[PDB]
């Protein structure tokens, strides 16, 4: 029943700032049964601090470590592209080992727009009664963007599906993916198929489809 | 050092029994360390499932005893999981690890981890369709290629480029799930010019269905 | 000898322990509220991602014998070392023009004492006036913060439960 | 990174001030060893510029003190070089290093080294054109490809092949200087046949002008 | 203040000869403050001998070492392609650390010819007004060779620039490089462009250009 | 791996040693192996030493040094030296008398 709650839960900063995650706790835990794990996507939690304030066999200096009562900490001298990840404070006081949520860490970078491209449903994909029209919106800033699928005309929901990805390695950018799936027939209905990327970047929604002669 | 390998089915239907397995190598799981199982849910939430130390049949599971149940096989030097009657609530990433513990020191080992998916629906092969810009071009700079994976289940699949050689510039999104099937896309990007010429293919693999197929891109 | 010297008067000379983390701390040697250590001793561990080779010289110019109390650290797991001292095999060396003694740590598992399963070995070196002290470790050094004065006098020590 | 890294500008105008830097990694330059700067001229003649040991602000420079002036930053554990007012005479390769010393022993560490150029010309990005045999062939044996770097300054630039994969059979000639610009060429040599098929590119790099660009040898059969 | 002079300054020998470098010295140096450095192009002096006569962490057996008063030495049992480079005796006696010149060391091998090739100016290179016609002359023997750019007719200087390289790794060969630069126009003046490689190898100057279509 | 037996009818005294370098490179330099080792034994004896690389104060120029050790082999026993570096081997044995001698620190003149 221990109750650990790391604070920002999801947050960002810049290459150089003094980042600081916290982690409360139902009851009190002795200053050597609390740890922190640094997990990146595709990995598995990697140990980062034992006994409340000691860095594991690899961790770089920028990472201080602290905590007393039912309240602990993390902290970074500066902040590096690299340091961008999620952290979980672990506890070992009482028997049902706990973790709580975690605090994700996006970083400060650019502010720049997407790079789009529209796609035609395969000859294969077609020969199946299916018509998948996918539109990529890569390496843009702010995780938030908004597309719109047109064809000949269209503003609201249709039959699209999207799935953004996590802040890139060295880009610390993002990419998203809308995909339009229709009946082979309903597709050979018109030959008008636009994708509308709307961003904080510019006011006029970078459009893409077949913008040429 | 010591090594640990998860193991078991990629899925099961709500109710049967789950039965993981970890293979340790470099330390008699009777010589110290608390062999545990830890999993995290789709929401990325680590939840402690319990252990079994050198202390023997101790286990000393968590607060979901009802079924988390563990074993060791000193001969084969390996330990296991059960979890009995499962739900869809139980679908997640199952990991096995060992911890050290000292009052002044701490130190663990984990594992590649195995994905289990609990659902009714059936293991069902995926189909791969290539994404080329074909018709209209609009370039004079870097080009982008696709290649999408649709209609598959149970997770997970793995995508590449020319056998992994094309690493940089590719974004493989998170498959999106709909009515018992997954559908994802990858997003390579070769030089402004360099491609038409050069051969470029994605390599799709679905362990689940013994499916290994590539689909060279062309205009 | 410390008994026969009859004085724990400590000079606190300062070393330059550049490139490693000073002032250690164990939950088994706590100082009030939290972790702590030995008053007269300095516990060094990695810098951030490493442990360079230490080479500190500390001459003795006073006209009296100086007594240095230092030691080495013994981890429990081959990884506890890695964890602390980077190098997988420590090495400590304390010498003078006429002295010299070198120690390597023994990694292992001792019984559980006050939490900890690893421990430390305490050593001593005295340097006569007109000689220098030199320390050279690449791991596990539990360096000293200074020297104890050395008296000759007429003192001793006794085990006794008699009340004064 | 875990030894010595030189650093600083690729150039400066006769008279300003040159300011090198060495990043040591693995030893407190306050723990012994004499951290020195050594440079050799175009003519390939090593010259001892001086030091500064653990001994602190000692420096103990050479016989050209007038300006050779050295510093250390214990904190960052790094030491520097000044040379003050410089001429063109002073343009060369500047190396930093550490020496051991013992009457019965000696042992050193050096560095990739930095090239500084003293001139008043303007740093200027290079252009990369590819050398293919196109037109007429004349083969039935090994083929040779080019790729040349023209119109660049200040030195230096680095050339490669398919990201360094093609190491053997390549010659990178000494860039020739003319009217404030260098122009060099590299010379790869893949198998008799094995090429047209396989992709092959040279990776050109000009630190001086943050220029990094490659140009696949577009078969012109 | 204390000048050192290594003797051959530039010299050669063969794989198997007993090579011997010297190094004089203004005044006298105590047999343990004199060292030697083995530098190869693109590297940095690599230590080779300390205390006047002991090989440093790697140097191979074939290198003996010596030196007494104001005069020292080097020496090699045999001589291998590899050992081919330049050397500098260092001195640490008196404070202005010295080095003197060095003694280069070219090697002996074959007597063999170039392998030449001619190249057209880039479609790009062209689109800039420039016409660079480059001709390579690889891995031949004697560092001495003489090209002649022809076009339609030509024996004397024109607008060519060259730059040979140093004795190769395992080839102990050389390669050169003339390069013809012209105005796009003056290039689109004729369609004849011969490069003439002339060597100790054969009497008839290996010509290359367009000796076919 | 050397062996040197004792056939004579008297106790032989061997005085040998091992060398400690200043840097992990002064070893490499001199003994190739990154970690010396010396062993001197007999049928009843045996003693092995491993060098402690490091920096001793500057003495007579040198900052490294040697560790002196001794081994006596009784008639009808063999001596065995086995080092892979840092061995400061002996050139022979000293004779061993029993007699009535000693040593004294004194400045008085004879
Ligand atoms: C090698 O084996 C020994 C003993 O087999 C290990 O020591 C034991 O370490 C455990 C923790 O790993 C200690 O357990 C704790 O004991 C206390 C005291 O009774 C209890 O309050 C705690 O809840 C927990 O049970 C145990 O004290 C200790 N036993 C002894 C006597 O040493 C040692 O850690 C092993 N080393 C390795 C690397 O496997
Ligand atoms: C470890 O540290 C010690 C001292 O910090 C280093 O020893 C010092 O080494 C230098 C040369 O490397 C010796 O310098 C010479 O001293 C004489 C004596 O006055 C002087 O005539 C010479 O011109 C020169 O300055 C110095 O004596 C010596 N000091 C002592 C007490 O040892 C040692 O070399 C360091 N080891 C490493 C590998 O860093």
């Amino acid at each position: 029943q221990i109750v650990l709650t790391q604070s920002p839960a999801i947050m960002s900063a810049s290459p150089g700032e003094k980042v600081t995650l916290t982690c409360s706790a139902s009851s009190t835990i002795t200053s050597s049964f609390l740890y922190w794990y640094q997990q990146k996507p595709g990995s598995s939690p990697k140990l980062w601090i034992y006994s409340t304030s000691n860095l594991a066999s690899g961790v770089p200096a920028r990472f201080s470590g602290s905590g007393s009562g039912t309240s602990y900490s993390l902290t970074i001298s500066s902040l590096e592209a690299e340091d961008g990840a999620s952290y979980f404070c672990h506890q070992w006081e009482t028997f049902p080992r706990t973790f709580g949520g975690g605090t994700k860490l996006e970083i400060k970078r650019a502010d720049a727009a997407p790079t789009v491209s529209i796609f035609p449903p395969s000859k294969i994909q077609l020969t199946s009664g299916g018509a998948s029209v996918v539109c990529f919106l890569n390496n843009f800033y702010p995780k938030d963007i908004n597309v719109k699928w047109k064809i000949d005309g269209s503003e609201r929901q249709n039959g699209v599906l999207n799935s953004w990805t996590d802040q890139d390695s060295k880009d610390s950018t993002y990419s998203m993916s809308s995909t339009l799936t229709l009946t082979k027939d309903e597709y050979e209905r018109h030959n008008s198929y636009t994708c509308e990327a709307t961003h904080k970047t510019s006011t006029s929604p970078i459009v893409k489809s077949f913008n040429r002669n | 050092d010591v090594h640990l390998q998860e193991s078991g089915p990629g899925l099961v239907k709500p109710s049967q029994s789950l039965s993981l397995t970890c293979y340790v190598t470099g330390y008699s799981i009777t010589s110290g360390y608390y062999w545990t199982w830890i999993r995290q849910f789709p929401g990325n939430k680590l939840e402690w499932m319990g252990y079994i130390s050198y202390d023997g049949s101790n286990n000393y599971n968590p607060s979901l005893k009802n079924r988390i149940s563990i074993t060791r096989d000193t001969s084969k030097n390996q330990f296991f999981l059960k979890l009995n009657s499962v739900t869809a609530e139980d679908t997640a990433s199952y990991y096995c690890a060992a911890f050290y513990y000292d009052y002044d020191f701490f130190f663990d080992y984990w594992g590649q981890g195995t994905t289990l998916t609990v659902s009714s629906a059936k293991t069902t092969p995926p189909s791969v369709y290539p994404l080329a810009p074909g018709s209209a071009a609009q370039t004079n700079s870097m080009v982008t290629l696709g290649c999408l994976v649709k209609g598959y289940f149970p997770e997970p699949v793995t995508v590449t480029w020319n056998s992994g050689s094309l690493s940089s510039g590719v974004h493989t999104f998170p498959a999106v799930l709909q009515s018992d099937l997954y559908t994802l896309s990858s997003s390579v990007t070769v030089p402004s010019s360099t491609w038409p010429s050069e051969t470029v293919t994605c390599n799709v693999a679905h362990p689940a269905s013994s499916t290994k197929v590539d689909k060279k891109i062309v205009p | 000898l410390v008994a026969s010297s009859g004085t724990l008067e400590f000079i606190t000379e300062g070393f330059t322990w550049t490139g490693v983390t000073q002032n250690g701390g164990s939950n088994a040697c706590k100082r009030g509220p939290g972790s702590g250590f030995f008053s007269r001793l300095n516990w060094l561990t990695k810098s951030g991602s490493t442990y360079p080779v230490l080479n500190v010289t500390m001459p003795n110019n006073d006209n009296f014998d100086k007594l240095y109390i230092w030691g080495i650290h013994h981890p429990s797991t081959n990884q506890e070392q890695t964890s602390l001292y980077v190098q997988a095999s420590g090495r400590v060396t304390v010498s003078t023009r006429r002295s010299q003694q070198t120690i390597i740590p023994n990694i292992g598992s001792r019984p559980w004492v006050r939490g900890l399963s690893s421990r430390i070995s305490i050593y001593w070196t005295i340097v006569k006036p007109g000689d220098v002290l030199v320390i050279n470790s690449n791991g596990n050094l539990i360096a000293p913060r200074g020297y104890f004065k050395m008296r000759t006098g007429k003192s001793s020590i006794m085990r006794s439960d008699a009340p004064i």
